[PDB]
């Protein structure tokens, strides 16, 4: 059960991350990709349960987060707008 | 402690893949590896 | 050819040029189409062609429209027709009537699918739907008969109370929340009549295919 589970979780980040490349590319500060800006939130997600949000830099494209927030994915906090946190889809 | 949280990671992994695709507006049925791969979602992976 | 096939190619050339005696051609060959829909049926191939001509942006509504309410199965309809109609609809360039009509459509032929599994796996796709307050009683009647056990993730639970604080304990998020609860108790404590599910596409011979479809 662990390998498949393992086997799957691989195979969809390499997709998603090859449809990300394909369909939300950078323009050409220093911007990180969509990418990693997805690593970072699933990371405090569950690295910090109790505050899993993360502070938003220059290095955040602002289209990104505009659009992390549109499809449900990213949700802003209640009073600190420099902060974003992960839909919590497991629960 | 990593097969719970890796189940519970890659049901994440799954719904932001699919908010994504939904995003883009993306005629996934034209892209075939884009297509069997939209499939496989909605699988329950505590199976 | 034969009748039916020179206006299923004169559907897939897409919209021509000015219109000198252009809208009595298409006009012809739209009757040919509902002609052989309401006598007969149509197979399966030319479903799965005018279905996905009518939810693409080729044509304007009235046509879609038409199409739409003219895709009355002879025998069966084939899944990857409706993932593709699905993948159309996420495509964004459908009206929203066309989308309710189509909605309505995939209720209706629920039983003359040959498959339904491939379309249980847009379970998340058609229930993303349910932001749209137009297309939510549709959206709601068509989950109420394609969720299974599977489908009744604690997400959508969550979400589905959420939206019934919104807007109110509704009728069919009612129905579809008493569905939740038939499948998953422990998630959550709390089929049939749905406003406007009025069968559009109810001919004669489709019928007696649904009555012969209870054995």
């Amino acid at each position: 059960k662990m390998l498949n589970i393992k086997e799957y979780k691989e195979k969809l980040l390499s997709t998603l991350g090859e449809f990300l490349e394909d369909h939300f590319p950078l323009p050409d500060v220093n911007l990180i990709t969509l990418h990693e800006m997805l690593e970072i939130l699933i990371n405090r997600l569950f690295d910090v349960p109790h505050d899993p949000y993360v502070k938003i830099s220059d290095s955040f494209w602002p289209p990104y987060v505009e659009l992390l927030l549109r499809n449900g994915i990213a949700l802003r906090h209640p009073e600190d707008p420099t902060r974003i946190r992960l839909e919590a889809f497991h629960q | 402690q990593n097969l719970q949280m890796e189940i519970k990671i890659t049901t994440v992994i799954q719904h932001v893949f699919q908010n994504l695709i939904l995003g883009s507006k993306v005629n996934w049925a034209e892209d075939p590896a884009l297509k069997e791969i939209v499939l496989q979602l909605e699988k329950n992976v505590d199976m | 050819m034969d009748a039916l096939q020179m206006a299923v190619g004169y559907f897939e050339k897409g919209p021509i040029k000015a219109s000198q005696n252009k809208d009595k051609t298409l006009e012809k060959h739209l009757k040919t189409v509902e002609n052989v829909a309401w006598k007969n049926g149509l197979a399966s191939e030319e479903i799965d062609i005018l279905l996905n001509i009518a939810l693409s942006g080729k044509f304007g509504n009235a046509v879609n429209t038409r199409i739409l309410k003219c895709m009355i199965p002879a025998t069966v309809i084939s899944e990857d027709s409706v993932v593709k109609a699905v993948s159309w609809l996420c495509v964004g360039k459908c009206s929203g009537s066309t989308k309710v009509l189509f909605y309505r459509w995939l209720v209706a032929m629920f039983d003359f699918i040959d498959r339904k599994e491939q379309i249980n796996l847009l379970y998340g796709f058609f229930f993303a739907s349910l932001q749209d307050d137009a297309l939510c009683p549709y959206v709601c009647h068509l989950l109420y008969l394609l969720t299974k056990k599977e489908n009744v993730k604690p997400f959508r639970v969550r979400k589905l109370l959420d939206l019934q604080a919104k807007m109110g304990m509704q009728p069919h998020l009612q129905a579809l929340l008493s569905l939740y609860k038939f499948f998953a108790p422990a998630l959550i404590s709390v089929k049939i009549y749905f406003k406007n599910s009025e069968n559009l596409w109810k001919t004669a011979l489709l019928a007696v295919k649904q009555r012969n479809r209870s054995p």
